């Protein structure tokens, strides 16, 4: 049990304090991250080692599909440029 | 332009659409080069200094026009979600954004629209706020 | 970017301390990269910001002395040269 | 001078053509080599699949996490591998290269290809909210969600019926994936 | 209704509709009386890594209000590929 | 007409754009590059 | 670095995470390789002296930040469990 | 003029199939997965 006294001032339970960038009255004071010594956090098994990692894992694994094609379409498109200048170059060479 | 009188050509607008900016004066520039003996091209990138930092953009982040939202980017961008996010619509705003070698933030337009960011794009990033409104160079190139 | 050394303004500032201190830079003190706050911006500026006092007068970053041909009010002084210790401005190598 | 005007103007282009089958040379290969990347993703996707299941005890789920290891060691080694004579292609140095292929000076193609690395390409968003101790009907709206607009779901009860709850909150959000790309799931229990 | 491993109790609700006790469920069984009143926590992941900026009509019901700590966070493949961080966990789904 | 499809998402719509802003790109470097020894011919100042 | 000025690299953290050490550095330096003619590699082992005894590790003997626990080996470690210990978490840690 | 006009129709037609060929996946699909509906409904009549 951890009981915060008062949600205006509350300190010693997240990392609010003015250096961080969640300062209450400055925006972001409902992200803050909590306090390891406050609370028990502990870190997790590391990766596709648990349940909610791997199923975590797998959408880390599509996006990175979908930016790999979103990349692959940018080098397509200009090859495809390059080729059409290709041939018009070397109509245009015979023509001069 | 010849010896005896002017050449007034006609008026070009600039500020960010598709048949704007540099790009749509260095065309036509370069149509009427044979009479002026006058090439132009441009160049048009916005690039940061102090390389980079870590920070976070605004909420309302917008570049040429269109919205992009906030960013939390780390030290030296070792995400690369600021360059990815801002590469997402790239062939809407006409921006194309890289990392320099030394790790500065590059902004680049290749067809010469103009750069115009107007939320805070979030110091840290490297770009000033006297560089939120850039339309890139003009170059012209005689040849006597 | 007008020589590939520092940016160059034209604003009206004493220097990089008042120039973070001023409306509408990101380093007001309310926001969190003020002027000694651990993100150590003030070297990074120091090191690729070269701001001039009062577009009137600019002997510092221009050669634009007296004995120049570009002096002020006499014609040309929109074409003065860059200056190598205000900028960082290095040639390029040779040719093509 | 007519003559001598053509006659460069046929050499350039002639140099020109050799410009260009180099930017095709380099861009196949940059592609072809992705092609391999795309696979290893896919190889890596599955395996997380295959561990997601709980037929699985940790010290199998620590086997796949051991090959996923070097699949991506393997895939970031070909990014920061392919190169040309020297130039980097799929490493992030690529930026803003030209290839001048026209009679005149400044005619040219431009190549910006980004950044391939297994610390820069997959970058998914997580957020989570606090557990939630109170019912009413609720109505999201994510902001932007397209760049132009906004995107407002239903209304959607909560408190304990059978077509209520983060289970029909979560139901209307997936419905709408495909144009916010924002999926949902929920986690309800009452732990002492 | 469920027995944790280490003893705790646990009352999950699959198809998500909220666990309300209503009468006394009585101290002793691991349950304080302000976790009667409960809905569960919801769990966005979008594919981009830019921040899902909710806003909407009646927020405080799923735990996203003024007034709610959520938490949020982006990670890459290599970020996967070590230990998942305490805050980065709590953000991906583990520990409700 | 490929992209005037409805089995095709946002994304792969950008694609497709992406990719006709290069061939439109390449459109209009051949009209402004088309010259005989200075002469733009297929630009517009080659009239009477 | 070239014969004018100068080459600054990118600032790269070093401890134990997965995107540090002297593999990030090395990544850093050899994609900048065609410019400044440097490439890099590392090579990152711990090698004892007189060659190996009979003893055993504290309750709290940890690697990287994860704890491994007691062992007891022999004297020529005829038991390797001093080695299968240690590499039972070699895909956590990163150590072999 | 003629055979730009049908070498145009030609390549949009034979893109046009593809359009068609992709509309059947996405019918097909969904058609084979409304059939284990139909089954499961069945047995839920048999239940009651
Ligand atoms: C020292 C500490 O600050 C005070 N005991 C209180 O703490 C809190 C806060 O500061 O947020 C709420 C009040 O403002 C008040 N300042
Ligand atoms: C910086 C550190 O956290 C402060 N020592 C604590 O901050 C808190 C808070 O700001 O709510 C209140 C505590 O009394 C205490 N002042
Ligand atoms: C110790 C003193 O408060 C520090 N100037 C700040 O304290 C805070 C906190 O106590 O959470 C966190 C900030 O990063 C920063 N360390
Ligand atoms: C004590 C508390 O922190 C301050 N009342 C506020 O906290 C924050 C921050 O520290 O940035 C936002 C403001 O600057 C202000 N200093
Ligand atoms: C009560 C205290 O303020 C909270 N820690 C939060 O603080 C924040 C902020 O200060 O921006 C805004 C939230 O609504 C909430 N008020
Ligand atoms: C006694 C209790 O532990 C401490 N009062 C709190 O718990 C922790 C710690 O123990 O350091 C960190 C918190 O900031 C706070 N100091
Ligand atoms: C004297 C003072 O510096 C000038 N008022 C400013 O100088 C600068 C510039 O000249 O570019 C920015 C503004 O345009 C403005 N003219
Ligand atoms: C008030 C204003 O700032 C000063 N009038 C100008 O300041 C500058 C500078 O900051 O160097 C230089 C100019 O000569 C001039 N002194
Ligand atoms: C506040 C005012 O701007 C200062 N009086 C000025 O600041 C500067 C500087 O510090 O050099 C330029 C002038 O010298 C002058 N000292
Ligand atoms: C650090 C504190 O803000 C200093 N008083 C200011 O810092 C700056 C600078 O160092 O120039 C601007 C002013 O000159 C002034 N000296
Ligand atoms: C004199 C000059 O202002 C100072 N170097 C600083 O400038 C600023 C401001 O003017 O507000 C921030 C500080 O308050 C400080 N006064
Ligand atoms: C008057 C004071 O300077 C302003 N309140 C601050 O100014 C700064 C800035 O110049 O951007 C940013 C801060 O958030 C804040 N707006
Ligand atoms: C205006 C000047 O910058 C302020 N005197 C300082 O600003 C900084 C910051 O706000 O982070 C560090 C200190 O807080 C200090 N208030
Ligand atoms: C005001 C001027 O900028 C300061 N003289 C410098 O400011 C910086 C910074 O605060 O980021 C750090 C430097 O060591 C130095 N103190
Ligand atoms: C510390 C303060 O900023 C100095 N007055 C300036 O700092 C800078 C820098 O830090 O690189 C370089 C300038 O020559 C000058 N020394
Ligand atoms: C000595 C030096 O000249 C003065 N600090 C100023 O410099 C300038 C110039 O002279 O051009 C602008 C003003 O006229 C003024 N004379
Ligand atoms: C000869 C050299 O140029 C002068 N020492 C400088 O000239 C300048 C200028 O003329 O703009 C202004 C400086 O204050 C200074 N007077
Ligand atoms: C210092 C500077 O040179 C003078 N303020 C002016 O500079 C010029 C020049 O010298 O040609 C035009 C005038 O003659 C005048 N001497
Ligand atoms: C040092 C003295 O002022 C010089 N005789 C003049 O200085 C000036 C300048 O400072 O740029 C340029 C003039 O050509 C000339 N070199
Ligand atoms: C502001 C100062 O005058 C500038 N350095 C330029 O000076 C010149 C000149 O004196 O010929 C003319 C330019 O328009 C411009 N005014
Ligand atoms: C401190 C700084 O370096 C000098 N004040 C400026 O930078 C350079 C140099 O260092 O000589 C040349 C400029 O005219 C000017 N003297
Ligand atoms: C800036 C943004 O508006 C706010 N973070 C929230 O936005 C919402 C919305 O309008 O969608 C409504 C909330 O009350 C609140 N205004
Ligand atoms: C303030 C407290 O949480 C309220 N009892 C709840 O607040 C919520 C909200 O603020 O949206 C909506 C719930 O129906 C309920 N009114």
């Amino acid at each position: 049990i951890q009981i915060i006294s008062s949600a205006a001032s509350m300190s010693n339970t997240y990392v609010v304090s003015a250096g961080s960038g969640f300062s209450s009255g400055s925006g972001n004071s409902q992200f803050a991250a909590l306090k390891t010594t406050a609370a028990n956090t502990t870190d997790e098994t590391a990766g596709v080692t648990t349940l909610k990692g791997a199923m975590a894992v797998m959408d880390i694994a599509e996006t990175a599909i979908t930016n790999l094609d979103q990349i692959r379409a940018d080098i397509a498109s200009i090859q495809n440029q390059v080729t059409s200048t290709i041939n018009n170059i070397t109509v245009t060479q015979v023509n001069v | 332009y010849n010896g005896i009188e002017d050449f007034k050509f006609d008026n070009v607008v600039i500020s960010t659409s598709v048949g704007t900016g540099l790009g749509a004066l260095a065309e036509e520039i370069n149509k009427s080069a044979d009479k002026t003996g006058v090439r132009a091209t441009y160049d048009v990138k916005t690039t940061g200094v102090y390389a980079i930092k870590e920070g976070t953009t605004s909420q309302d982040f917008a570049i040429n026009g269109v919205t992009i939202g906030k960013i939390e980017y780390k030290d030296g961008d070792g995400n690369g979600s600021l360059i990815s996010a801002i590469n997402a619509v790239k062939d809407t705003t006409g921006v194309q954004a890289s990392k320099d070698e030394n790790g500065k933030l590059v902004l680049t337009s290749a067809d010469g629209r103009g750069i115009k960011i107007t939320g805070d794009i979030g110091v840290g990033s490297g770009i000033l706020a006297n560089q939120k409104e850039n339309y890139g160079r003009l170059s012209l190139v005689k040849n006597d | 970017y007008k020589g590939g050394g520092k940016f160059v303004f034209t604003q009206n500032v004493s220097s990089i301390s008042a120039f973070m201190s001023a409306q509408g830079s990101g380093f007001s003190r309310g926001s969190g990269f003020s002027v000694g706050s651990g993100k150590n911006l003030s070297v990074g500026l120091s090191q690729g910001i070269q701001i001039i006092s009062s577009a009137a007068s600019m002997s510092n970053t221009y050669v634009v002395s007296a004995g120049s041909g570009f002096s002020s009010g006499s014609g040309n002084s929109q074409f003065a040269a860059l200056k190598t210790t205000a900028a960082n401005t290095t040639d390029e190598t040779a040719g093509v | 001078a007519i003559a001598d005007s053509l006659r460069s103007q046929a050499n350039t282009l002639g140099q020109a053509i050799s410009n260009g089958n180099d930017a095709l040379g380099i861009l196949q290969t940059a592609d072809k080599a992705m092609d391999e990347q795309l696979k290893i993703l896919d190889t890596i996707k599955t395996k997380a699949t295959q561990a997601a299941q709980d037929g699985q005890s940790l010290k199998t789920r620590t086997m796949l996490q051991a090959d996923i290891n070097k699949l991506m060691e393997e895939l970031d080694n070909i990014a920061n591998t392919t190169s040309f004579n020297g130039k980097q292609l799929l490493s992030g140095n690529f930026t803003n290269q030209e290839f001048q292929i026209g009679a005149s000076s400044n005619q040219t193609v431009k190549a910006t290809i980004g950044a391939t690395q297994s610390s820069k390409i997959g970058v998914t968003r997580f957020e989570t909210g606090a557990q939630s101790f109170t019912s009413g009907v609720v109505g999201l709206t994510i902001k932007n969600y397209n760049g132009i607009e906004d995107f407002k779901f239903d209304n959607v009860v909560i408190s304990t019926s059978v077509g209520t709850g983060l289970g029909a909150l979560a139901e209307e959000i997936n419905k709408s994936a495909d144009k916010t790309g924002v999926r949902a799931t929920y986690d309800v229990k009452t732990t002492g | 209704a469920s027995k944790d491993e280490n003893g705790k109790l646990v009352l999950t609700s699959a198809d998500g509709r909220g666990i309300k006790i209503t009468g006394d469920i009585g101290v002793g069984s691991g349950i304080l009386a302000n976790q009667k009143e409960n809905y569960g926590r919801l769990s966005l992941v979008k594919n981009d890594g830019r921040d899902i900026n909710i806003s909407g009509t009646n927020l405080s019901a799923i735990g996203m209000g003024t007034t709610d700590m959520i938490s949020q966070s982006s990670v890459s493949l290599r970020e996967s590929k070590g230990q998942i961080s305490a805050t980065n966990a709590d953000a991906m789904g583990f520990n409700s």
